[PDB]
């Protein structure tokens, strides 16, 4: 009976925002922010998410939940690429640019219901931002000295490492400044601190060797070199083996003597071959590439250990352990393209084989392994997912002054809310609303940390408050009463960090709300 | 668009006067061996499951059923001929 | 009448159908018309997100059944294609003309005199444009001039903020690559790379040339500051037969020799070229990109003499490097001279994770820069470009066209108007040939109104204000241009805000427009025949 | 199945009528545009006759037959589309009564038009006067009468002069006809945009295809032209050439031997010292160096088409292999060679400040192929006049006269042979009147006057179109070219006549 | 070209349907000993269409028709 | 793709006259037309026509065949409908009603074909008709005495 008009497209849905729209997808996100909601903190629980492929995955991380899943809304793949950004451009701060971006747009809908305009809206809340960034960068309280001492280090991973994997905090990120120590010079790169892992035993005994360590085995009979220090190795991009040519070629044969002599001819060719770089002093050589029948064989006479390495990525990460230097054709190992191994033997790990690659002192590495040792493969996962997200964080705060840092536990944040508001109720005109709420955004950092501690929030919350207003280092007490303090414990977000989320919370909260209008199509 | 009957066959031209005709010599030719005193006897079983055997040729058409207007004329004038007569029905 | 199948709106019904679309396509991007517009956010059958206000994008972008709309759709694309600017005027031009007939054609007025109208009526805005223009001195380096023009296209699709950050990007990348003193230009030598991280509002303008594809190998240059380009083209890669060959060695180390002998061919044309950075430079104060490959045991003799080499360029980026540096596109590397090598001062790699970026700072004689757009996400990297690209081409149309023409609907206002009082007393139509004249009139009020109508202030009023405080500069003679100002809900002068509609596009979108519509109107029968 | 009988006949005359029926509103000046919709996908917007019946897939083979008679006349004159439709139908139909009504066999009813027909077209060439095909301003006034009827009349002088200019362009009368080859020598180029008017008759070529190498010269002043067949790469042997090496140092000797026949390639090519080569096929990134210092633009991928356009307006003779390349191969009398950038698509041209390239300007692209089919219209009827310079009464005068001379005859006739003669006569005044209906104007009326006023008065007096009221032609002339009123005619009664041979239809193959 | 009428257009002309140059041992068409002889090869057109014509022989007598009609439909039948 | 427009009602088929209707109908009736065109005079010929409940049916009468049909063109059933005021209101003259009426429309659309108008064919076809009733009262030739005398009535019937 109805009729239905204006259609000529194809079958489409199309959700004008004159029709309440803005709020039809505040509640889309509404739902997933719930979900972040509850993993951030140390008190944050995970979620575990399974597959569309079928695969087991438990994590705090909140880019990583995200990834996982099959998130639809337009209105919310947006603020999951905000989490993207996050992840790449920080590796940190995923979880905050969540629960901000969405709890903007949160409080952000009080004000559409008032009459404010989306523009209007979206204009307070960058000014809001632009003045918020401002303050942070003088609301910072220590810097460290950029020491990059090792000592130095365990202050700035250990926060980062807890609220993602707390119990282990300091066991882990201890764990990990002394990987990175092993490679930083004397006056960074985190693909330098390659990490492993075997199930067995349980974390206790994760350790920290200067190389990598590798699966297969040393191909020759070979097996692991010796104990007194300095093994001369080489490194190649071409196979071990007579090479060939890319067109066709075969071998040809007019005459028995060519056979005959053709036979044990490329026998001693091999010999050729092989000799002569044993003689260089050479005695591990690493193949990237394939390794002949006969080639190996003779090798094998020269105790030459060999390591079948196809890895690419891998190889030249090894070579920044040793020294030495690919080579890609075979044959001039000059004394300058070798390099040195302290360590190249076989241990046995959990049960089974593997070969390492480690140095003891003399010819340092700039490229070191982390293994860890865990039970459950789950688990020992989003434990490299931590690992990742303390190297993030350090080689963040690297040479342009990384060092600049403000209190944690929401601390900074619970001053944030007044000196945002500050500049809300002093700016004239209506965009003070908008201001003033862009402020009220900032309670979930704190009031979630309580909420996650099983703390009355309605409790730690005012508390929090009129102890900030000197004093500006009180923050959620974790575990009690009321609050506590951060530098009761040496425990802060550094500024490089917490401010580059900000920014990117409003973006995605700020086209969210520019949005006036969505058009989708069948899949 | 429009139509003028509905999907209801009708032939016509002078072919149909024709057919007829032939429709007819069917119900004819059936009962030419029933003529004369050395003549041949039918044994029609009808979709009724009875079984009969004659030469009144009326009674022959009777049980032939025919449905074609033309060649259903013959069984008519036959019945007749087993009416105002009583014989000859066949012929 | 008929055959089985095929169906056929025929008499009025196929006009009515004809302008019930129209009216309808009209409708829906009006929305995104005016800087006081509205940012859709479309969704494909995949999940992209792609954030729009450019009719065109919009447009190319959702799948249309309805006959009268792809009409219209394409000759509106067609324009983008031409002016690259207007999409979204034109297709409600095109609909508003097609209302205004269709009264008249509702009144009994035969559809071929409202078409006899619009001519007469097209021609008349046409002369009428001409008049109305504004000749601008062929003379650049009036930046002045040109940002305005560069954000009077851009507040059309742009983040506010934004649009400040792009304005000058824009301008200065159009006169970089336009040849003063008349000439031309080819925006083709623009390069316009994008890359992710960092907000749209991060991006870049570059004087000259940057690029991907870096120098794929470890021990190679990270910066080479200060040094010779090779404009190279010839295969640096290992390579084949052209003809069916195969290699046959009878000699155990034969095989050897063989080996060899196949790279040999490399390093014949590869030494031509290395000594080339020894016979110049061969002491320190560099570069080659080379359109197609560079194999390892290449790269490495490249890398051992700290010649930083790039492989599989933009085959386009030949004539655009061979402006950035000077140097010639060297094709052949036999007839290879050191004195035609390019020149370009820090040519360096920034080295995002995996993903390897080189650029081409520091020139002399430039012609050819590359606008870098910066953008966190790819909705926002691909909007940022659609702006650039609707606002560059913006600008170097105000260059090809020494003429412009005052925005806020303006000119539509007086076209308006003229046509109006203009037959009263001109005659100089038909006879009831009057109507279809008096109707494009009327039509023209699109573009005004619509531009209000999406600002806030009642179109109606608003429109009402501009016809005054116009004819107030008339009885009092002297010439006052007028438009729609859309912030407050008064008039005000478009020159003297900054607002302009390029030249070309207006006389490309009238043209355009009546020709559809037109056309439209003497159709009185859709077809559909033809399995 | 089968339908033998008057059933056959009706059917096959009603089918025939039937596609008159629908392109009867699309002859006359006022004529309406049937949009159709195309499988494919797009659109045809075209008010062209044949352009129409082309996009509808019939039926009933009459209607099929009648279909096809659209595209035969569209043949010979590229003009009368439409009206060969409506006559052809309204003589079958005209028949329909003398067919069955009257009883008369189809035989006899054939037996007078056939002699009906030739009486007629006599008419015709009576009427008819002869043009001076060479008098640019009669061909005008000629070309722009078959433009009328149609969207590109708003520019109607602008459109003959691109006619004219292009027909005599690739003329070349030849004698020991007259020879106009508008299809391979005036390849049409639609381009979106600006106005109509800024669309020209360049007299050269339009090629889209940019250069070969960036360095290389945008514009030789008088180029030396070089077409040719063959690639510019190293060729292979058309045998089983397979190389078998093992003396070492070979693979660079072979490997060299390939740059080295570029090298001979582009020797014999710059040996007749050229500026611009143009081949078919593509170019080796070698032969571009060679052909770079060698001092020359080049051209890769060109259509034969595209290419032997070029070869008449640069006389560059085309040539295959380079080791025979002559010198008589010039490039001679060949303008510039621009290569303007139109809104970021490069193009080149050839012009010289026998083959030109019209170029259309409109408003779309879809705009633009009404233009193209409208301008073949009139370039069209302005071939027919260069071979055929005689001209017919237009505002279908001819048509009335015809009308007459051979009602007059048939009347004076006697025998059932009459009655079929006669309706030829009555059949063919439906086309001034399907032009009086699509003006508004009474046909009863009108009709009755402009029979009249034929009957002595004068032949040259049709119907004016925007008029609606009886005019002469002389007067305010619309003369058409005498061929189309052949054809119409010629195959209208034709068509007529095989239908009518038919008196049974079967389906099965 | 079709093979069947260049059998005819040769009796037509007077010469030989070259199979493959030969004679003995050698190689050449052989200079008019084995051409025709026609009066004049020309290429008519007739709408659309355009075929070669070889009209005037030495020896020819021959002949060859071609219809014109309204369409297919009726041309097919009138050669038919 | 191809749209459709200013429907609201229900699914019906409205054949507009501007669609060349008039003919559409001339067709349907001429189609009917034929059959009672060989089934009038002495050398008239039958149809046998089958029931729609199955009987056998042979008449030469027109207004029997038409009734035993199942017409359903809307502008034949009109002309059926006079072929049964002709058997009710006079019981003979049926045939004659047909072949009158159809063949009135037949050269009624050569008229339509000129320019004619429907309301002044109409017109003329009226004052045409009740002219020609007029020399029918007077085109009479004899007249029977009213005699009624048995042999007087086989001269009529
Ligand atoms: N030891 C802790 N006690 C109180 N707050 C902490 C502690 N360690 C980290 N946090 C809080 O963790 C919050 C961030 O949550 P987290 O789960 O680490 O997500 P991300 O670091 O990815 O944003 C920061 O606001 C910081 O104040
Ligand atoms: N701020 C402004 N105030 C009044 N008019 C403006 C303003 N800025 C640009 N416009 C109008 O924007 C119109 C074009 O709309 P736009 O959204 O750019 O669509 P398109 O350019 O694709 O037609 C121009 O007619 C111009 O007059
Ligand atoms: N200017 C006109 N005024 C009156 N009749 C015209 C006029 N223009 C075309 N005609 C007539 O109408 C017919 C041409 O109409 P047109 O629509 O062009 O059909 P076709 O496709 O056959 O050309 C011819 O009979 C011609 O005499
Ligand atoms: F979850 Be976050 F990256 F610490
Ligand atoms: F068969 Be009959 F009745 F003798
Ligand atoms: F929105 Be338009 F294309 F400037
Ligand atoms: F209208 Be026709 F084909 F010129
Ligand atoms: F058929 Be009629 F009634 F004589
Ligand atoms: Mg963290
Ligand atoms: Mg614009
Ligand atoms: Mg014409």
């Amino acid at each position: 009976q109805n009729p239905n008009a204006g259609l000529f497209k194809q079958g489409y849905n199309s959700y004008s925002n004159a029709d309440g729209q803005i709020i039809k997808s505040i509640a889309a996100i509404r739902e997933l922010h719930q979900m972040c909601l509850t993993s951030m903190g140390p008190c944050g629980r995970n979620k575990i998410i399974v597959n569309h492929l079928g695969k087991i995955i438990i994590t705090n991380d909140a880019a990583t939940m995200l990834r996982e899943l099959d998130i639809v809304h337009p209105a919310v793949k947006v603020l999951v690429m905000a989490t993207e950004q996050q992840k790449i451009d920080m590796g940190d701060g995923t979880n905050l640019v969540m629960i901000l971006a969405g709890e903007l747009l949160n409080v952000s809908e009080k004000l559409i219901s008032m009459g404010l305009s989306a523009v209007e809206i979206i204009q307070g809340y960058n000014m809001a931002r632009k003045f918020t960034l401002k303050e942070l960068d003088e609301m910072v309280v220590g810097e460290i000295t950029d020491k990059n001492d090792k000592n130095e280090l365990l202050k700035m991973i250990k926060p980062v490492i807890s609220s993602k994997k707390y119990g282990s905090e300091d066991i882990l990120s201890e764990l990990v400044s002394e990987a990175v120590s092993h490679v930083l010079p004397v006056a960074f790169n985190v693909d330098s601190i390659r990490v492993v892992k075997i199930m067995g035993g349980s974390l206790s005994n994760s350790t920290v060797i200067k190389g990598m360590v590798f699966n297969r085995e040393p191909e020759g009979h070979v097996k692991s070199l010796s104990e007194d220090k300095k093994h001369k190795v080489a490194v190649f991009t071409c196979p071990l083996d007579i090479a060939n040519t890319e067109t066709k070629g075969t071998v040809l044969l007019h005459n028995a003597q060519e056979m005959l002599d053709f036979s044990k001819g490329e026998e001693k060719q091999i010999d050729a071959m092989m000799k002569e770089i044993a003689d260089m002093g050479v005695e591990c050589i690493v193949a990237g590439a394939g390794v002949g029948e006969l080639a190996l064989h003779y090798l094998n006479r020269y105790g030459i250990l060999v390591l079948k390495v196809p890895s690419k990525f891998e190889l030249r990460r090894l070579c920044r352990v040793c020294g030495a230097t690919p080579l890609p054709r075979l044959g001039a190992p000059t004394p300058e393209e070798l390099g040195l191994v302290e360590t190249v033997k076989t241990m046995e790990i959990g049960g089974d084989r593997v070969t390492v690659f480690k140095q003891e002192q003399g010819e340092i590495s700039r490229t070191s392994t982390i293994i860890l040792r865990g039970a459950t493969q789950n688990n020992l996962d989003d434990i490299e997912r931590a690992i990742d997200d303390g190297v993030a964080a350090v080689k963040g705060l690297m040479k342009p002054s990384g060092g600049k840092l403000l209190p944690g536990a929401g601390a900074t944040e619970i001053e944030l809310i007044s000196r945002i508001t500050k500049y809300g109720e002093r700016t004239p005109g209506l965009l003070q609303l908008a201001i003033k709420q862009f402020a009220v955004a900032f309670e979930v950092v704190p009031r979630t940390l309580a909420e996650t501690a099983g703390l009355d929030v309605n409790e730690v919350l005012p508390n929090l408050y009129a102890a900030h207003n000197d004093h500006l280092y009180k923050g959620v007490d974790i575990d009690d009463e009321g609050v506590k303090d951060i530098r009761e414990e040496n425990i802060y977000d550094m500024l490089a960090t917490k401010k580059f989320a900000i920014n990117v919370a409003t973006e995605a909260a700020t086209t969210v709300l520019s949005i006036d209008q969505i058009i989708m199509a069948k899949k | 668009i429009v139509v003028l009957k509905e999907g209801t066959d009708a032939s016509q031209g002078k072919g149909q006067i024709i057919s007829n005709i032939n429709a007819c010599v069917a119900v004819q030719e059936a009962l030419k061996p029933t003529l004369g005193p050395l003549g041949s006897d039918i044994l029609i079983v009808t979709s009724n499951q009875k079984t009969t055997i004659s030469n009144d040729g009326a009674t022959i058409l009777k049980l032939l059923d025919v449905v074609h207007p033309a060649a259903k004329t013959l069984v008519d004038i036959s019945r007749a001929q087993d009416a105002e007569v009583g014989d000859g029905t066949t012929s | 009448l008929l055959n089985p199948k095929a169906e056929s709106l025929r008499r009025d019904a196929a006009l009515k159908v004809n302008v019930t679309s129209a009216e309808g396509l009209q409708s829906v991007l009006e929305t995104n018309l005016g800087p006081k517009g509205t940012l859709k956010m479309l969704v494909d059958g995949a999940g992209n997100i792609k954030l729009t206000k450019d009719g065109k994008v919009l447009l190319t972008e959702m799948q249309i059944q309805s006959p009268t709309a792809v009409l219209i759709a394409r000759a509106a694309a067609a324009q983008d294609e031409i002016t690259g600017d207007g999409t979204t005027t034109v297709v409600c031009l095109v609909g508003e003309l097609l209302r205004q007939a269709h009264r008249f054609i509702q009144e009994g007025v035969h559809p071929r005199i409202i078409t006899d109208g619009f001519e007469i009526a097209r021609k008349e805005s046409m002369k009428f444009l001409d008049e109305f223009k504004i000749s601008k001195t062929n003379l650049s380096n009036d930046r002045e001039f040109l940002l305005q023009v560069a954000r009077s296209s851009l507040l059309t699709k742009v983040d506010a903020d934004l649009t400040e950050v792009l304005t000058p990007i824009v301008t200065d990348a159009v006169l970089s690559v336009y040849d003063a003193q008349a000439d031309n230009l080819d925006l083709h030598m623009v390069e316009i790379m994008q890359m992710q991280h960092l907000s749209p509002k991060d991006t870049t303008f570059i004087k000259g040339l940057v690029l991907d594809h870096g120098g794929r190998h470890p021990d190679m240059p990270t910066r080479v500051k200060n040094a010779y380009v090779l404009i190279l083209n010839v295969s640096l890669e290992y390579e084949k037969t052209e003809v069916n060959s195969g290699f046959f060695y009878s000699s155990a180390d034969q095989r050897d020799k063989l080996a060899a002998s196949e790279r040999k061919f490399v390093d014949a044309k590869l030494k031509k070229i290395i000594d080339l950075k020894n016979e110049v430079c061969g002491m320190d104060p560099f570069v080659i990109i080379n359109q197609k490959g560079i194999d390892p045991m290449s790269l490495d003799v490249f890398a051992k003499h700290n010649i930083l080499a790039l492989r599989r360029a933009k085959r386009r980026n030949m004539e655009r490097l061979q402006l950035v540096t000077g140097g010639e596109a060297q094709n052949s590397v036999e007839d290879l001279s050191p004195q035609i090598l390019g020149f370009s001062g820090l040519v360096y790699q920034e080295t995002i994770g995996e993903e390897k970026f080189t650029y081409v700072t520091e020139n002399t004689d430039p012609k050819s820069c590359t606008i870098l757009i910066k953008g966190s996400t790819h909705y926002a990297l691909a909007q940022t470009k659609d702006a650039v690209r609707d606002g560059l081409r913006a600008v170097a149309n105000v260059l090809k066209d020494k003429n412009i023409i005052p925005g806020a609907g303006a000119f539509y206002i007086a076209l308006s108007r003229y046509l109006r009082s203009a037959n009263m007393n001109k005659l100089g139509a038909k006879g009831k040939t009057k109507t279809g004249i008096e109707a494009f009139a009327e039509a023209l009020l699109v573009i005004p109104k619509t531009l209000v109508k999406n600002s806030g202030f009642d179109p109606l009023d608003v429109l009402a204000m501009v016809e005054d405080e116009l004819d107030d500069a008339q009885d009092s003679d002297e010439t006052r241009y007028v438009g729609v100002d859309l912030n407050i809900g008064d008039s005000c002068d478009p020159t003297i805000e900054g607002i302009w509609d390029s030249y070309r596009v207006l006389r490309n979108a009238i043209t355009g427009a009546t020709g559809i519509a037109s056309n439209l109107l003497l159709c009185d029968e859709l077809l559909r025949a033809g399995r | 199945e089968r339908t033998t009988g008057r059933q056959a006949q009706i059917s096959n005359i009603t089918a025939a009528k039937a596609v008159a029926d629908v392109i009867r509103t699309c002859l006359g000046p006022k004529a309406m545009l049937k949009m159709l919709l195309d499988p494919m996908g797009g659109l045809v917007l075209t008010n062209d006759g044949h352009a129409i019946l082309r996009e509808i897939d019939v039926a009933h083979p009459a209607a099929k037959s009648m279909l096809e008679l659209s595209r035969t006349q569209d043949e010979e004159v590229g003009d009368g589309t439409t009206t060969v439709i409506i006559l052809a139908g309204e003589i079958l139909a005209q028949c329909a009564p003398y067919l069955i009504e009257k009883n008369i066999h189809p035989v006899i009813i054939i037996q007078a038009l056939k002699k009906a027909l030739t009486d007629a077209l006599e008419v015709i060439k009576q009427v008819s006067k002869p043009v001076d095909v060479e008098n640019d301003a009669a061909m005008k006034k000629l070309i722009q009468a078959s433009i009328g009827t149609k969207y590109v009349i708003h520019w109607s002088e602008k459109m003959c002069e691109l006619a004219l200019d292009a027909v005599k362009t690739v003329r070349k009368d030849l004698g020991q006809n007259f020879e106009i080859d508008i299809k391979r020598y005036v390849r049409v180029e639609k381009i979106p945009g600006g106005d109509v008017l800024d669309s020209r008759v360049l007299k050269g070529v339009l090629l889209n295809k940019d250069v070969v190498h960036p360095k290389m010269s945008r514009h030789i002043e008088n180029p030396r032209v070089v077409l040719l067949d063959c690639p510019l790469e190293y060729k292979k042997g058309e045998s089983q050439t397979n190389i078998e090496i093992e003396k070492e140092e070979d693979w660079n000797r072979i490997l060299q031997i390939e740059e080295e026949q570029v090298q001979l390639m582009c020797e014999q090519i710059l040996a007749v010292r050229p500026t611009l080569v143009i081949t078919e096929k593509g170019v080796s990134d070698l032969a571009q160096h060679y052909l770079l210092k060698g001092g020359c633009s080049v051209l890769r991928r060109v259509k034969k088409s595209d290419n032997n356009r070029i070869a008449r307006v640069t006389g560059a003779t085309i040539v295959n292999r380079v080791e025979d390349l002559k010198e008589s191969d010039v490039g001679t009398n060949c303008g510039l060679f621009k290569v303007e950038m139109i809104g970021d698509e490069y193009f080149s041209f050839l012009d010289n400040c026998k083959a030109c390239t019209i170029m259309l300007r409109g408003g779309s692209k879809d705009i633009l192929n009404e233009i193209d089919r409208n301008l073949q219209d009139a370039m069209a009827v302005a071939r027919n006049v260069m071979l055929s310079p005689s001209l017919s009464p237009g505002g279908g005068a001819t048509e009335m006269a015809v009308s007459v001379k051979l009602a007059e005859k048939a009347k004076q006739l006697e025998g059932i042979q009459q009655w079929p003669y006669q309706a030829v006569a009555d059949a063919m005044e439906c086309i001034p009147r399907t032009l009086i209906q699509n003006a508004g104007g009474d046909p009863i009326r009108l009709l009755s006057q402009l029979r009249a006023k034929h009957a002595q008065g004068n032949f040259t007096t049709g119907i004016d179109g925007d008029k609606g009221k009886i005019v002469d032609m002389v007067s305010y002339g619309i003369w058409e070219p005498e061929v189309i009123k052949q054809q119409s005619v010629k195959t209208a009664i034709e068509s007529a006549c095989l239908l009518l041979r038919v008196d049974d239809i079967v389906s099965g193959v | 070209c079709k093979k069947e009428d260049l059998r005819r257009i040769a009796r037509a002309t007077g010469a030989t349907l070259v199979s493959s140059m030969s004679n003995l041992e050698g190689e050449e068409t052989f200079e008019s000993s084995y051409l025709g002889l026609c009066d004049e090869v020309v290429q008519a057109k007739f709408s659309d269409d355009e075929c070669i014509l070889i009209k005037g022989t030495s020896k020819h007598s021959s002949s060859s028709i071609i219809l014109r009609g309204a369409n297919d439909y009726s041309l097919d039948e009138m050669e038919r």
